[PDB]
C-alpha cells in the first residue's frame, strides 16, 4: 500500500525559497534539468535543506531588537554585573563653552541673573505681592500663601511626583465638577452597582475580548540609549550627566522598594510610612507578554514552521492510537539530531545512538530512525523521499502484517517535479 | 513521584486571613 | 426602544435562488438592485476575494441607504460592517490617507480561538500577604467543591479582583483563567456572627458538585485595527477609546500582517473580511481617490460599497467635471448598481409599512391622500407627516388618524416647493445674497 | 481555498538567461520591451554600485505598470528592501512633506549585521537585597546591591548587581522559581516563565512552564539582524532602550514624527561605515516605488531634484498615466506626464503599450484559472469582446458574479447566460454616463 | 569612512586652478567653463580670506550647465573644518518652524568657532590586574601594570578607579585609554598576542594631547537656550529660539575673540533652487546679510523672467530687484561637442566602464542631440546589456539597444502627442476601450 | 435619569478601638480580630462591629476621636467630613474645618 501525502509551504519556508531563487540568478531550468539527471549539487542541497527544515539552513534563535550600544564586553565567589551601556555617537563639547556660559564664576553673572529673574521680580513672592497671593488663596482655597511661589518655581515632573492630596477649605470659589463627583464614587465600588457599572466600560471591554491572553505582534528593530555628551578634562560634566540620567527621586519613583527592606525601614529603624520615598508609578503593561521586546523560541512554532514535521505530528496520532511500530528513513545526520530533540520534547520511545536484537526483544519502542532488518514492522514513512528505486527496494525488503508505505511531498517545489 | 510545590516567601509582609468563623488582620 | 429611519429593514428579502420577493422582509420593489446586492452578499460570505469596489447610484429618496442597511442586516453577527460618511475623513490630527487606512483596517475581523479553564466552588480560606506600602501582593486561596478541594496561588491581578467584589468564606465564585474575571454567584454558609458594616442580601445558592476545574474553548472576534492600536505604543488600549492614535507607522502594519499570516498558518486565528460602506463618497478629495485606487489592490482589503446621488458634477480638488463626481480611474475598477424611481403602489406600501412600524392606525382615505401627497411631493415628507398626524389625532382623544388630522398637519408644516413659493414672492423680507433686507413694515 | 486580489498571478518578469522575454511566462502576456527594460533595471540594482537612478513607467490606464513594479520586487527577492508608496502618502499633518520623502528614502536602504550578545540566563534560586546605611539621605537609593543566584543545566552562578539592573528585574516582576533572561548590551530583562521543576497545576495566572536553559549561564551568541537606516535614525531620535530615566520616560510618551537633522544622519552613516569596515555589516540598497507621481507638488519635485544627488540614495521607480498636464502647485507649467522638465532630465522613461483582443482573452484565461473557475469557450469569447468594447478591468471583475450565478444554479460551468445576467445586473462607466445624461434629476 | 556608492558629482574633487587663479582646461574632474571657474575661484579666495561678510552671489544659467558642479567644486576646495551648508528652496517650509526662523538657523549653521584645548591622556597595554578585598570587603586595594613599547609602570589604584575597571571588564593584554579628570576609560582593542586587534602604543604613557574643536553658532545657540538640551541638535525640535539668547551668544563670542580664546571661521551657505522662496524669505535675506556674523551665500537658479512666489508679477530670475541689487552674478554657458565627450569619458572612468571609440562618438552625438544627463544615464545602463552577452567592452550595439529600450524627453512627448486619447488630459478624459 | 438606594453611617466618632484577637499569631504585633466604632448624631447613638480591613481606611484618612465621618455600607471606605463643632474652641489657633453635628439617625436609607 503506497500513498503520498502532499504538504503546503509555510511563510518562512517560502521566504527562504524565494531568497534562494533570487540569489542564483534564476537558472531554475538548469536546476530542474540536473534534478532530473540525478557545482550545481551544492546549489540544490540548499534547496533540499530549505524544504526539509528551515532551521537547518538558518537556526531560529532569540528575537530581540538590535542593540545600538558600546558596552563593556568580555573578550574571552560572585561576578559583578554593572550597567555600562553607552551610545556609539559621541558629541564633543569644549570646556570653554561650559565653563563660561553654564557654570558660575567671578567673571559671569549666571547666579545673579537667575536670582533676579526668579526670586526678586517674581510676582508670586509674598514679600512683595501679598495682595495677589491673598486673592489667589481666596480663588483656589490653598491653606498656604507660599503654595503659588512653590508651584511656579519647580519643574512639572517634580510637581507631579511629590503631589499630595492635601485638604482645602470650603470657603473658596473652586467647587467640584459633575464628572469628578461621578468618578469619586466608583473608586472602591464593587460590581453589580448601576453607577459603578455605567462608569466601567473599559474593564468590561478588557475582559470581554480576553485581552490578558493575547500575544504581542510588534517589537522595534533598533533600540538605543541617548546620545553621550563628552567633555574632556571635567569631572563636573560627568557628575551633572550622571545626576540627570540617574536622578534618584525619579528612578525611585518609577519602581518599588523590596518588602524586607521596607520592613527594615519601618520596624528596625522607626521611619514612618509617610517619610518613604514614594514608589510604584510605572504604568502596568497590557499583558505579561507586552512587558519586554524579547521573544523566545517556542516549541510550538518549531512544529508549525516545517510542513512535513506538522504532517507527521498529525499522522502519528492515528498510528499511536492503532498501536503500531513506525520507522523513518533519512539521508543526513543533522535531521537525525533534529528528530532526537523533537522526540525528547515529545517523550516518545526511540533509539539512542545490537539494533536488530533490541528491535526484536523490546516491543515497548515506537519509532525507529535509520540513515541510508525488521519484520514486525508495519508502517514505514519516507521523509526525505528519493525515487532512486535501488535504495527504495532495499529499504522495502529490509523491513507478517499489512505494510503501508508513506511519502511526504511539499507542493510547488522540486519534489513535486520529482 | 509527586513534584514539590513552589516555595512561598513572605517575610516582613502583612497578612489578611479570612476564615469560616472569624477574620484576622496582622499588622507591623 | 426608539424608531429610526430604516428600522423596518432587517434583511434583504431574497429566496434560495437569489430572486427577490415583491414585498418581503421590510423591502418592497427594486428587484434588480436587490438581486445585485444579494450577489454581493454571497460574494462577501464566500470570503475568497478581496478589494472589490461596488458603486450604488441613483436619484435621491430611492433606497440606496435602505439597500446598504439590508446588506448589513443580512450579513449577520461577528462580521464587521463599517459605515462612514465622506466628511469624516478630514481630521486635524490624522492625514486623509491614514484615516482611510484605519477605516479600511476596521473592516477586517480576526476570529481567535482560545483555551480557558473554569473554576467554581466555595471559598474555604483566603490568605492575602501585602507589603507595608501595598505594592507587592501574593497569597493563597483554598477553594472547595463537594468532591474535591485544592489550594491555589494568587497574583496581583487576582487579589485585585478578590478585594473589589468582596469575597468572604462561604461565598460561591466562578473564576475564568484566560480572562481573569471573578464573578460571585452567591453565598451558602450563612455566617452567624456578621459584623454589621454592610447591607448585603446575597443569594442562597447550592453547593457546586463534580469537577473543580473544567476546560472550555472560547471564540472572540477582534479587528485588525485594534491589533495595530494595541501594538502601537504602551497605552494603546486607552487610545482605542479616546481616539488618540496619531499616524501609526508602517513597520507596525508590516509586522502585524506577518503575525496574522503566522497565526493563520497554525490554526489559532482565521480572517473574516467585512464590508466598508462609504455614504456620500463624492464628498472626497482626489488624493483620497488616488489612495483608494491602490489600497483596493492589497491582500487585506474589504469589499467597499459606495453610494452617490450625484450626476455629472465637479470633482473636489480639481477644476473639471466628471460623472458621479468621481474620476475615471476609480470608475474603471468599480461595478455599478443603479436604482430607479418608485411607483404609486410602492409608495403606498412604503407608507403602510412605516405606519405599521410606528404603531399608527391609518384610515383608508388617509392612506390614499398620503400616497397622493407622497407622489406629488417626496416620499420622506409623507413619511414624516404620519407621526405629526398621530399627535394631532390624540388631541381629539381618538386613536385613529383621519383625513382631517392629515390635512391639519399638511397645513401646519410645509414642503420644499411651498417654501420656495412663499420665499420667492417675499424676497424683501428675507436676507438677500447681497445682504440687503427690509425690516420695517412701512 | 486561498485569497486573491487583483494580482498574485504575477511571479516575476519571466525572462531567459540572456534577458529575452517569453510570450507567456510569470503570468505576463505581452509587454516584451518593458519587461526587458525592467530586467536590465533589476540587473543594475543587483550590481549594488549605483546611487540615485530614477526610471519612469509611462503609459495609459490598465497597461500593467503596477504589475511591472510588483514583478521587479518579486525578482529582487525579500532580502532587498522594497518600499511601495502612493503619491498622496507624503502629505502628513505631523511633519512636513520633505521630511516624509527623506524618511522613505532612508527606509529604502537595508543593512545586515551579525551581532554578538552577552547573555545571562537561568532559574532564579536566591534573591536577596542588601540595605544602605542611610536610605533617607536624599542622594543614593534605598538598597546597595542585590545578590541573584542562577542555575542552568550543568552550571550555577551567583551575581552581584548594581541597583539599576535590579530596577528592570523588579519591573519584570520576577520571583524565586522563575526562568529569566538578562542581556548585557542594554540591560534588558526578559522573564520567560515558571520552571518546570515544581508543580504546574496550582496557579491561576495562565502562565506556561519552561525547563532549564542548556549550557552555562554566561554565553556569547551570534545573531544576524536585518535593519534599515531609517530604523537607526528613529531609534536615535527618540531614545528608548537604556535604563536611564530619559529612556524609561521615552516609552510612555505618545510618539510623534519629528524633523530629523542632517547631523544625526551623518553620524549614523559614519557608525555604519565603521561597522562595514570591520567586516560585521553589509549594505543592501533597495527600490522606492512611488505610484501616482502626478499627485506630488512642485516643492516635492524640487526636493527630489536635490535628494537624488546624494551619495546614499536608492533606485526610485515612478509611474504616471498623464499626457500634457499642468503640474500641481503651478498654474501654467504644462509638462509631459505631469512631471516637471527638471526631473525628466534625470530620468529614463519606459513606455508601456495597450493590448490586443487575443491578449485580453488570455489575460482573462489566467485570471479565471487563478480564481479557481472554469468557463466555456463561447463565454470566454463574449468576455473578450466585452473587454475590448468597455475595459479590461470590467471584464476582469465580472468573473466572480458570473461564478456566483453559476453556483446558484447548481452548475460548475460559466455559460453565456450567466454573462448576460451579469451584464443586466452590473453596469460600467459608459452605460452609467449614458443613463446620467438622459436623466431627470441626476439619476 | 563616508560610505557612498557612486554620486552624480563624484568626479569633481575641486576647482582646477593654477597659482594665479587660472583655470586649466581639464583638472580635478572639471572641464570647460573658464570664466565661471575663475569667478568661483575669486569667491573661494574671498571665503578663505575671511575679512568680509554677508556677500551674496548668484549662479544663473540654462539647465544642465554645471551650476551644482560649481557648488560641489567650491565645497570640495574648501576642505574640512570650514562650515558648508547646502539646502534646497523647499526645505524651509516647515510645520513647526517659521520661515524666517528656519532661514536664521540655516544662516547661523554656516559660521563656526575654532577652540583649541589640551587634555592629558593615558594609553598603554594592560599587563596584569590585581584586585584585593579585605575580610569584610569595605575597602578595595588594587595594582595595575601597564606598558608601552618604551616604558612599563605599576600604579596603585583607589576605590573609584577600581570601580571603573570592574565595570567595563578589562583583562590582561587589552589596550585601553584612560582619562583621569573625567574617569572615562575606553577599550581600544586587543594587542597582537596570540600566545579587535590593534598595535601596542609607543612613546610616553602620559601624553598631553591637543584637540582643535570647531563648533557652529547654532549649536551654542541651542545649548545656551534653556528651553531644550543638546538632544534637539539630533531630534530636530528646537522650536523658535528667542532672540535675546542670540545677542548673548554674539556678545560672548565677540569678547572671546577679543581675549584670544577663540577664532571665528566663516563659511558658505548654498541655497539650491532659490526661486522657490516666498517674498518674505527674500525680504528677510535682504536684511540678514548686513550682520557681522553672516556667511557668504551662494544661490543657484535657472529660470528666465518668471513669476515671483507669493506675488502677482514677474521678475528676472524669479527674484525681486532689491535682492538682485546686492548680488554679483556668475553666468554659465552651454557646452560644445568636445566638452560633452570629455564629460562622458570622465563619467566612464568613474563608473568603471570601458568604452569603444565608436560607442563614445555615438554617445556624444546623442548627447548633443538630446541631453548630457540622458547620455550620462545611458552609459551605465549599457554596461548591463553588454554584460548579458558576456563581454567587457561596451560596443555600439549595446548603446543602440539601450537607446531603443529607454526613451528621452522629446521622443516621449512625440509618442504622447498622437496617442492622447489613451492618456488622461487636463480635463480628466480618457478612452480605455480598444474599439469605439 | 438614574435612581439609587444608599445605606449610610454618619456621625461623630465617640470611640475607636481595634479589638485584639484571642490567640495572636507569632512574628506580628496588634492582630485585629474586629474594630469597635461608636457613632453619635442628633437624637441617636450607635456602636458598630466592623471588618478588620477598615483599620487601614481609618489610618489613611486620619480619623481620630471627635471627628465626624461618613461610612458607606457595602464598600466600607470611610471618609472625614470634618471636625465636630463642639471642639471649635479647643485650641486658640488651628487650621481645621468644623462642621455641625449631623441631623437624623445614624443609619438611614435614602433613594
Ligand atoms: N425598497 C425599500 N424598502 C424599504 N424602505 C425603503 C425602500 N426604498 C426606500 N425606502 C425608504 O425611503 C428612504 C430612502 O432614503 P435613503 O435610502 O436614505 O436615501 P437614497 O434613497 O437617496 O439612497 C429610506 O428612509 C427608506 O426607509
Ligand atoms: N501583461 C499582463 N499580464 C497579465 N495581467 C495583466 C498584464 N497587464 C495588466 N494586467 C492586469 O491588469 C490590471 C492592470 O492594473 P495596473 O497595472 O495596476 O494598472 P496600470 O496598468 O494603470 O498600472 C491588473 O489587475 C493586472 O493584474
Ligand atoms: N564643467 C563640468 N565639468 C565636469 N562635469 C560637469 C560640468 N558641467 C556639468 N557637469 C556634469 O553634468 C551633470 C549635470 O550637470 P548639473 O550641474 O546637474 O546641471 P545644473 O547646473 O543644471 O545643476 C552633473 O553630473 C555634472 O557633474
Amino acid at each position: 500500500i503506497e500513498i503520498d501525502v502532499l504538504c503546503d509551504l509555510t511563510q518562512r519556508q517560502a521566504k527562504l525559497y524565494q531568497v534562494l531563487k533570487s540569489q542564483i540568478s534564476t537558472n531554475y531550468d538548469a536546476i530542474e534539468n540536473a534534478a532530473t539527471n540525478d557545482n550545481l549539487i551544492n546549489a540544490v542541497m540548499q534547496f533540499r535543506k530549505v524544504c526539509n527544515h528551515p532551521d537547518l539552513f538558518e537556526r531560529a534563535d532569540v528575537d530581540s531588537p538590535f542593540s545600538f550600544t558600546t558596552f563593556g564586553k568580555t573578550t574571552s565567589k560572585f561576578t559583578d554585573l554593572i550597567y555600562s551601556s553607552r551610545n556609539p555617537i559621541k558629541y564633543s563639547l569644549p570646556r570653554l563653552i561650559y565653563e563660561d556660559l553654564i557654570l558660575p564664576n567671578y567673571n559671569n553673572d549666571v547666579d545673579i541673573a537667575n536670582k533676579l529673574k526668579n526670586v526678586k521680580f517674581n510676582i508670586f513672592n509674598p514679600s512683595t505681592n501679598y495682595e495677589l497671593c491673598l486673592f489667589l488663596s481666596k480663588l483656589t482655597g490653598e491653606p498656604s500663601l507660599n503654595e503659588f511661589f512653590r508651584v511656579s518655581t519647580t519643574p512639572l515632573l517634580k510637581r507631579v511626583i511629590e503631589r499630595t492630596n492635601g485638604p482645602k477649605n470650603t470657603d473658596s470659589l473652586s467647587f467640584k465638577t459633575i464628572t469628578q463627583e461621578l468618578l469619586e464614587v466608583t473608586r472602591n465600588a464593587p460590581s453589580e452597582g448601576v453607577m459603578a457599572s455605567l462608569l466601567n466600560v473599559e474593564k468590561h471591554a478588557y475582559e470581554r475580548e480576553y485581552l490578558n491572553c493575547i500575544q504581542r505582534g510588534y517589537h522595534p528593530n533598533v533600540s538605543a540609549p541617548p546620545v553621550t555628551i563628552e567633555v574632556l578634562g571635567s569631572s563636573h560634566v560627568t557628575n551633572s550627566i550622571n545626576n540627570e540620567l540617574f536622578d534618584p527621586l525619579i528612578s525611585q519613583a518609577l519602581s518599588d522598594i523590596p518588602a524586607i527592606t521596607q520592613y527594615n525601614m519601618h520596624v528596625k529603624k522607626g521611619i514612618p510610612v509617610e517619610d518613604f520615598p514614594k514608589t510604584g508609578l510605572f504604568p502596568e503593561p497590557l499583558n505579561k507578554n507586552f512587558s519586554s521586546n524579547i521573544s523566545m523560541p517556542s516549541m510550538d512554532r518549531f512544529i508549525t514552521e516545517s510542513a512535513k514535521l506538522r504532517k507527521l505530528d498529525e499522522l502519528l496520532v492515528k498510528l499511536k492510537s492503532e498501536g503500531h511500530r513506525v520507522l523513518i528513513y533519512f539521508q543526513m545526520t543533522k535531521m537525525m539530531d533534529l528528530m532526537e530533540e523533537y522526540l525528547t520534547y515529545r517523550q516518545y520511545n526511540h533509539i539512542r545512538l545490537d539494533l536488530v536484537h533490541d528491535w526484536q526483544t523490546n516491543p515497548e519502542i515506537f519509532v525507529f530512525l535509520l540513515s541510508t532488518n525488521l519484520t514486525a514492522a508495519d508502517t514505514v514513512i519516507f521523509y526525505d523521499s528519493d525515487w532512486n528505486p535501488t535504495i527504495d527496494s532495499q529499504a522495502m525488503d529490509r523491513a507478517t502484517r499489512q505494510v503501508t508505505v508513506y511519502r511526504l511531498l511539499v507542493r510547488g517545489t522540486i519534489e513535486e517535479r520529482m | 513521584f509527586v513534584k514539590p510545590r513552589r516555595p512561598y516567601n513572605s517575610e516582613g509582609m502583612t497578612r489578611i486571613l479570612r476564615r469560616y468563623e472569624e477574620d484576622l488582620f496582622c499588622t507591623f | 426602544s426608539l424608531i429610526a429611519a430604516h428600522s423596518h429593514i432587517t434583511g434583504l428579502g431574497l429566496d434560495e435562488n437569489l430572486q427577490p420577493r415583491p414585498t418581503s422582509e421590510g423591502m418592497v420593489g427594486q428587484l434588480q438592485a436587490r438581486r445585485a446586492a444579494g450577489v454581493i452578499l454571497k460574494m462577501v460570505q464566500n470570503g475568497t476575494i478581496a478589494g472589490r469596489a461596488v458603486l450604488v447610484a441613483g436619484p435621491p429618496s430611492t433606497g440606496k441607504t435602505a439597500l446598504a442597511m439590508g446588506v448589513s442586516q443580512s450579513l449577520g453577527k461577528d462580521v464587521p460592517f463599517t459605515a462612514i460618511a465622506g466628511s469624516e475623513i478630514f481630521s486635524l490630527e490624522l492625514s486623509k490617507t491614514e484615516a482611510l487606512t484605519q477605516a479600511f483596517r476596521k473592516s477586517i475581523g480576526i476570529k481567535i480561538k482560545e483555551e480557558t479553564e473554569l473554576i467554581e466552588g466555595e471559598v474555604v480560606e483566603i490568605q492575602i500577604d501585602r507589603s507595608i506600602t501595598g505594592g507587592h501582593k501574593q497569597g493563597k486561596l483554598t477553594i472547595k467543591t463537594t468532591d474535591m478541594e485544592t489550594i491555589y496561588e494568587l497574583g496581583n491581578k487576582m487579589i485585585d479582583g478578590l478585594t473589589k467584589e468582596k469575597v468572604l468564606a462561604g461565598d460561591v465564585i466562578s473564576i475564568d483563567k484566560a480572562s481573569g474575571k471573578i464573578t460571585k454567584l452567591g453565598r451558602s454558609f450563612a455566617r452567624s456572627r456578621d459584623y454589621d458594616a454592610m447591607g448585603a442580601d446575597t443569594r442562597f445558592v447550592q453547593c457546586p458538585e463534580g469537577e473543580l476545574q473544567k476546560r472550555k474553548t472560547v471564540v472572540h472576534t477582534v479587528s485588525l485595527h485594534e491589533i495595530d492600536v494595541i501594538n502601537s505604543r504602551t497605552q494603546g488600549f486607552l487610545a482605542l477609546f479616546t481616539g488618540d492614535t496619531g499616524e501609526i507607522r508602517s513597520e507596525v502594519r508590516d509586522q502585524i500582517n506577518t503575525k496574522v499570516a503566522e497565526w493563520k498558518e497554525e490554526g489559532k486565528a482565521e480572517i473574516v473580511p467585512g464590508v466598508l460602506f462609504i455614504d456620500e463618497v463624492h464628498m472626497l478629495d482626489i488624493e483620497c481617490f488616488s489612495f483608494i485606487n491602490r489600497a483596493l489592490e492589497d491582500e487585506f482589503a474589504p469589499i467597499v460599497m459606495m453610494a452617490t446621488n450625484r450626476g455629472v458634477s465637479k470633482t473636489r480638488g480639481t477644476n473639471y467635471k466628471s460623472p458621479h463626481g468621481l474620476p475615471l480611474d476609480l470608475l474603471d475598477r468599480s461595478i455599478i448598481i443603479t436604482t430607479k424611481s418608485y411607483n404609486e403602489q410602492e409608495i403606498k406600501t412604503i407608507l403602510s409599512i412605516r405606519a405599521q412600524e410606528e404603531e399608527v392606525e391609518l384610515s383608508s382615505d388617509a392612506l390614499d391622500l398620503l400616497t397622493k401627497t407622497g407622489v406629488e411631493t417626496s416620499l420622506r415628507y409623507s413619511s414624516n407627516l404620519i407621526s405629526v398626524a398621530q399627535q394631532i389625532a390624540m388631541k381629539r382623544k381618538n386613536n385613529t388618524v383621519e383625513v382631517e388630522d392629515v390635512k391639519r398637519a399638511y397645513l401646519l408644516f410645509l414642503d420644499s416647493a411651498r417654501s420656495v413659493k412663499y420665499v420667492q414672492e417675499n424676497e424683501s423680507q428675507y436676507i438677500d445674497d447681497q445682504g440687503n433686507v427690509q425690516i420695517s413694515i412701512a | 481555498v486561498t485569497r486573491t486580489a487583483a494580482h498574485t498571478h504575477i511571479k516575476g518578469l519571466g525572462l531567459d538567461e540572456s534577458g529575452v522575454a517569453k510570450r507567456v511566462e510569470g503570468g505576463f502576456v505581452g509587454q516584451i520591451e518593458a519587461r526587458e527594460a525592467c530586467g536590465v533595471i533589476v540587473d543594475l540594482i543587483k550590481a549594488k554600485k549605483m546611487s540615485g537612478r530614477a526610471i519612469l513607467l509611462a503609459g495609459g490606464p490598465s497597461t500593467g505598470k503596477t504589475a511591472l513594479a510588483l514583478a521587479i520586487s518579486q525578482e529582487l527577492g525579500p532580502k532587498v528592501p522594497f518600499c511601495p508608496l502612493v503619491g498622496s502618502e507624503l502629505y502628513s499633518v505631523e511633519v512636513k512633506k520633505t521630511e516624509t520623502l527623506m524618511e522613505n528614502f532612508r527606509r529604502a536602504i537595508g543593512l545586515r549585521i551579525k551581532e554578538t550578545k552577552e547573555v545571562y540566563e537561568g532559574e532564579v534560586t536566591e534573591l536577596t537585597p542588601e540595605d544602605a546605611e542611610n536610605p533617607l539621605g536624599g542622594y543614593g537609593k534605598t538598597i546597595s546591591h542585590v545578590i541573584v543566584g542562577l542555575k542552568s543545566a550543568k552550571g550555577t552562578k551567583t551575581l552581584r548587581l548594581d541597583p539599576t539592573i535590579y530596577e528592570s528585574i523588579q519591573r519584570e516582576k520576577v520571583s524565586i522559581g522563575d526562568v529569566i533572561y538578562i542581556e548585557a548590551n542594554t540591560g534588558a530583562v526578559k522573564r520567560v516563565g515558571r520552571s518546570d521543576a515544581y508543580a504546574t497545576e496550582f496557579d491561576l495566572e495562565t502562565e506556561e512552564y519552561v525547563p532549564l536553559p542548556k549550557g552555562e549561564v554566561h554565553k556569547k551568541k551570534e545573531i544576524v539582524q536585518d535593519v534599515t537606516l531609517h530604523d537607526l535614525d528613529v531609534a536615535n531620535a527618540r531614545p528608548q532602550g537604556g535604563q536611564d530615566v530619559i529612556s524609561m520616560m521615552g516609552q510612555l510618551l505618545k510618539p510623534k514624527k519629528t524633523e530629523i537633522t542632517e547631523k544625526l544622519r551623518q553620524e549614523v552613516n559614519k557608525v555604519v561605515a565603521k561597522y562595514i569596515d570591520q567586516g560585521v555589516a553589509e549594505l543592501i540598497p533597495g527600490v522606492l516605488f512611488i505610484d501616482e507621481v502626478n499627485m506630488l507638488d512642485i516643492e516635492i519635485f524640487t526636493y527630489l531634484n536635490k535628494a537624488l544627488e546624494s551619495n546614499i540614495a536608492p533606485v526610485v521607480v515612478l509611474a504616471s498615466n498623464r499626457g500634457m498636464t499642468t503640474v500641481r502647485g503651478t498654474e501654467d507649467v504644462i509638462s509631459p506626464h505631469g512631471v516637471p522638465p527638471d526631473l525628466i532630465d534625470r530620468l529614463l522613461i519606459v513606455r508601456t503599450l495597450p493590448y490586443d483582443k487575443d491578449e485580453i482573452r488570455t489575460i482573462i484565461e489566467r485570471r479565471a484559472t487563478v480564481e479557481r473557475l472554469q468557463v466555456e469557450s463561447s463565454a470566454l469569447d463574449l468576455l473578450a469582446t466585452m473587454g475590448t468594447e468597455t475595459s479590461l478591468r470590467y471584464a476582469l471583475q465580472l468573473l466572480a458574479p458570473c461564478g456566483i450565478l453559476a453556483q446558484t444554479s447548481n452548475r460548475k460551468e460559466i455559460v453565456v447566460n450567466d454573462v448576460n445576467e451579469a451584464k443586466l445586473l452590473f453596469l460600467d462607466a459608459k452605460r452609467s454616463t449614458k443613463i446620467l445624461e438622459t436623466s431627470a434629476n441626476y439619476l
